[PDB]
């Protein structure tokens, strides 16, 4: 039933991708 | 490269992961500490023609400025000192050539004033 | 199913999220910052060095060298007042 | 060319017939057609009209091995093996006589009672067609009544079919899993190289 | 080119005379043909009696042979086909009257035939036993502990050979009856049905074995795949944890050193 480890691991992947694509300065 | 051999690479990862921790060991300031220990800071002078100002204590109680860019070696001082104390300090930087001697004498005059 | 819908893509995604350049660039900036700290601390650190106050952080003590000998007593950094206390020792033992 | 069965074909005064064998004596061309159709490709009108030894030896060995389902060679081998774990005086004679006996027993079963060394080692035309005519009659007998045994063949082919289909299933499942394993193994190898590449670059800026 | 046997030696002649006499007497030669056999006759024989002995021996080697009207004219050819090792040493002219000076060559020939006869019987006995043995090889091999297809795929041809040998038995016997003007083959057919039931039983064992192996490989593959996926989970779990953890270390160090650099550059007197 509780095989949500995949979501837990995919959460890490999505964090890593968000850090790679991040642009520091942002305005308006 | 077989996934059954992943424990070999896992071991390397655990090692390298801690090699990072060693390299990034929090280097101390070495200057905030000396200022914290001695209550002595080295700052540029207010009149930047006379460059170096040395500040004693936690607050702006004692400071003195030095130039060696013209004829005036000794800048000003927040607690004023007589000319005789100022001539002795100007010779110590010229005929004695010892910062430490100049530093101990200046703070003793200033802290008592 | 307690299985993986697509283990091949799963692994591929992790590799494609394993940004190498980002971390290498970070290391370059860290090395740069160390050079900046070193170069901008150098002149002040020698003035404090000419005072004779030499510092060991390998072994948790501070040295004083203003008596023409290496026998001046050290001061530990732990369990101390510093309320006119550390400063006093490092001004009364100094020529 | 230059071979004359043309004057061998002058079978004068052939109209009245006599044949003490129970099986019919076949004319050469029909005899060869039947022998070839029994998958003795080696049988030809030319060789059978002028039989030579080593041709008849080969052909008889092929016929006997087909209709009896045994290896003549294996029989000669067991003929020479001795009990224990100056005899070449007899070996060639024994091998030649053992082959003769094998043919002898075979032909007794099909209406020929007097197979002998001449038929193998100095063959003559009429005896050769007589013997081979007995072979064809037996083959025709087998073909006609082979529908008596069709149920056995079909059952055997079904059962062999079930083995093969199941073994195909086994290899399909075991092949597909091997594909699954490798595609994971391929992708893991990429990731393993990626992590090693990462550490190698990071080490350049450490220590 | 020459006969190595010491044919002229009188002891050798005495010996082989006994051996020829013993075999002929034991095997009812003097009874099957009315001609009596004796050591004296082999000492110096008659031409008529020699041909009787030669014909009697050769028929034991080649029972279907049809002797011509004048046996003297085919003895040489018979020995050539027999591949008599001492053929060259015997000239075709002396076969006409063997009782003369050259009798030793023909006494030695008779002894060799006796020895060939003795040895042929042993050969044929071994051949007979081999036939019996070969009739069971397949059911014996096919009923051995079964191996996987990777090391026995010719198994199918072994089954087909076993069924073909059953049909060969059926039609061989039926044909014997057919040439006897008989038409009922139910005995042979019942015999074929019984043997075929043996075939069905043994291959039925292969079907059941293979079926059980197939259902068991399914279970084994399911377990192996689950274990492999867990291995993949482990790789992904700690690779991601590895990368994020060092990303944290890099981030903390950079903010640490940035704050140091601000202090080094904060020259406000205040």
């Amino acid at each position: 039933r509780a095989a949500a480890v995949t979501s837990t691991l995919k959460a890490r992947i999505e964090k890593m991708k968000a850090k790679s694509r991040r642009e520091g300065t942002t305005r308006t | 490269a077989s996934i059954d051999a992943f424990s070999d690479l896992e071991r390397r990862m655990d090692g390298f992961q801690k090699d990072v921790a060693q390299v990034l060991a929090r280097q101390q300031n070495h200057v905030a500490l000396y200022e914290r220990l001695l209550q002595l800071r080295v700052l540029p002078g207010a009149s930047d023609v006379h460059d170096v100002r040395f500040v004693f204590g936690d607050d702006s109680r004692c400071w003195i400025e030095v130039a060696m860019h013209g004829d005036h070696v000794i800048g000003n001082s927040h607690p004023a000192l007589d000319p005789k104390s100022r001539a002795t300090l100007e010779h110590v930087l010229t005929v004695q050539g010892d910062l430490a001697a100049f530093l101990v004498v200046a703070r003793d005059m200033l802290l008592a004033s | 199913d307690n299985l993986l819908d697509n283990p091949v893509e799963f692994l591929k995604e992790v590799r494609e999220s394993f940004d190498i350049q980002q971390d290498v660039d970070a290391m370059k900036r860290i090395r740069h910052d160390l050079d900046v700290i070193k170069e901008e601390s150098e002149a002040r650190l020698k003035l404090y060095r000419s005072l004779g106050v030499i510092l060991d952080l390998e072994n948790d003590q501070v040295l004083i060298n203003r008596k023409n000998d290496g026998n001046i007593d050290i001061l530990p950094l732990d369990n101390n007042l510093s309320d006119f206390y550390k400063t006093k020792y490092i001004w009364e033992r100094l020529g | 060319a230059s071979i004359f069965k043309d004057l061998e074909a002058l079978s004068f005064q052939s109209n009245a017939s006599r044949n003490q064998d129970v099986f019919p004596i076949l004319d050469l061309q029909e005899l060869v057609i039947c022998l070839q159709s029994c998958d003795f490709a080696l049988a030809t009108q030319e060789n059978i009209s002028r039989p030579t030894s080593d041709y008849m030896v080969t052909l008889y060995k092929q016929i006997i091995e087909n209709f009896m389902g045994i290896s003549v060679e294996s029989l000669l081998n067991s003929s020479n093996q001795e009990t224990g774990d100056n005899e070449n005086i007899y070996l060639d004679t024994l091998n030649v006589l053992v082959l003769n006996k094998i043919c002898f027993k075979f032909f007794e079963n099909i209406g020929v009672q007097d197979f002998n060394m001449t038929d193998l080692y100095k063959p003559e035309a009429q005896r050769t067609q007589r013997l081979l005519s007995a072979v064809v009659n037996y083959a025709r007998f087998r073909e006609e009544r082979m529908f008596d045994c069709n149920s056995f063949i079909l059952q055997m082919e079904s059962l062999l079919g079930q083995i093969n289909k199941l073994n195909d299933e086994i290899k399909q499942l075991q092949k597909d899993f091997e594909v699954e394993v490798k595609e994971i193994e391929i992708e893991y190898s990429l990731l393993s190289g990626h992590i090693n590449k990462y550490m190698n670059e990071m080490l350049e800026y450490m220590q | 080119a020459r006969d190595p046997r010491p044919l002229r030696d009188k002891n050798f002649q005495s010996a082989i005379q006994e051996e020829i006499y013993d075999y002929l007497k034991k095997n009812k030669f003097d009874i099957e043909t009315n001609h009596p056999i004796s050591i004296k006759f082999l000492k110096q024989p008659t031409q008529k009696g020699f041909i009787i002995i030669f014909k009697w021996l050769y028929l034991r080697l080649d029972p279907g042979y049809g002797f011509t009207k004048s046996i003297e004219n085919e003895i040489y050819q018979i020995l050539k086909n027999l591949r008599y090792p001492f053929l060259e040493s015997i000239n075709k002219s002396q076969i006409s009257a063997v009782g003369g000076s050259n009798w030793h060559k023909f006494l030695g020939m008779l002894h060799w035939m006796v020895r060939t006869n003795i040895k042929l019987d042993m050969c044929l006995n071994k051949v007979d036993r081999s036939l019996i043995n070969q009739n069971t090889q397949e059911i014996t091999i096919l009923s051995q502990p079964l191996k996987t297809l990777d090391e026995q795929d010719q198994r199918q041809e072994r089954y087909e050979l076993m069924v073909e040998k059953l049909l060969i038995d059926y039609f061989t016997e039926s044909y014997k009856s057919f040439l006897k003007l008989e038409d009922n083959y139910e005995p042979s057919m019942q015999e074929l049905k019984l043997g075929f039931e043996k075939f069905v039983h043994i291959i039925n064992t292969d079907v059941t074995s293979t079926e059980l192996k197939l259902e068991e490989l399914k279970v084994d593959l399911n377990r192996k795949r689950y274990k492999l996926h867990q291995q993949v989970i482990h790789v992904i779990d700690i690779t991601s944890k590895f990368k994020i953890n060092i990303q944290s270390s890099l981030e903390n160090s950079e903010n640490e050193l940035g704050n140091v650099i601000e202090e080094l550059r904060n020259l406000e007197f205040e």
